């Protein structure tokens, strides 16, 4: 997140860190004790065998005994278009079930077909690049955002912050867009650059796939 | 690629 604020300690207990070596590379969202939702390109050319699904985290710069690391069992995709960046959603099955603590909780999704219009206030998060200076975020980061329809596709849900150069950057892909306590977006791609101020940041449109998510999660 | 897309 560029131009954002630190999150309160585990204020968003559904926030997941997808790690490869020991470094963060994508974020995710816990939608069930044994399921994780993220971005399809986050696993496109990676050995999913080696990805550890870190959950219940705050500062990924050292070890937290409240953190619960998992591995990927099953990978579901509903037609990811790697070139057009369409349907950039993936459901990752867990290895096991997570302890629903105060630090780990199950996020919730909207209904199939729910479209947010321009003007709706949303919130983005991620451990991605920390902003202008300073790289990957050591501490989860927050950012108030508003939905835009201009310079966007309904094959996405788009987000702009008006009056400042701020928005999602590299490493935030797969992280959720919370709108009224509902997960409406998955961080897919930016245009021209992260906090460009002219091109809207694009999220994967969760509401278009819920019926598909419910067939895996139920 | 920028205006084509810049997947993070
Ligand atoms: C930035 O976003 C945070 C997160 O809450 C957001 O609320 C909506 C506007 C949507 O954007 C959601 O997607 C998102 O979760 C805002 O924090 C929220 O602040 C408001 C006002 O301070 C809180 O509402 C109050 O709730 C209390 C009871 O808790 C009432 O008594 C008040 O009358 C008032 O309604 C809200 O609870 C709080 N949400 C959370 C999760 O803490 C933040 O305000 C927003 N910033 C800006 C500038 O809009
Ligand atoms: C989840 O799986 C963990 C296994 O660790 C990892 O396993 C494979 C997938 C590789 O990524 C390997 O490099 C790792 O060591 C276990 O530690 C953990 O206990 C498993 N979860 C449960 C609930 O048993």
């Amino acid at each position: 997140i560029v131009g954002g604020r630190r999150a309160r300690p585990h204020a968003w207990p559904f926030m997941v860190s997808l790690q490869l070596r020991g470094g963060h590379f994508c974020g995710a969202t816990l939608i069930a004790p044994n399921f994780v939702m993220s971005a399809a390109h986050c696993v496109a050319n990676v050995n999913v065998r080696a990805v550890r699904v870190v959950l219940g985290a705050h500062n990924l710069s050292r070890r937290e005994p409240t953190r619960q690391v998992f591995a990927v069992q099953r990978i579901f995709e509903n037609g990811y278009d790697p070139v057009n960046l369409l349907n950039d959603i993936v459901i990752l099955q867990l290895n096991g079930s997570a302890t629903i603590n105060a630090n780990v909780q199950v996020a919730q999704l909207p209904a199939q077909g729910r479209r947010l219009g321009n003007g709706v206030q949303c919130l983005a998060m991620g451990w991605g690049l920390l902003g202008r200076n300073r790289g990957i975020a050591s501490v989860l980061q927050e950012l108030n955002v508003t939905v835009v329809t201009s310079l966007c596709r309904r094959s996405n849900v788009c987000t702009l912050v008006r009056g400042r150069q701020a928005g999602v950057c590299f490493g935030d892909s797969g992280s959720p867009l919370v709108c009224n306590g509902l997960i409406h977006g998955i961080a897919s791609f930016v245009r021209g650059g992260c906090a460009s101020g002219l091109y809207p940041d694009a999220f994967a449109p969760v509401a278009q796939f819920v019926n598909w998510i419910d067939s895996i999660i139920q | 690629v920028s205006s084509p897309v810049s997947t993070m």
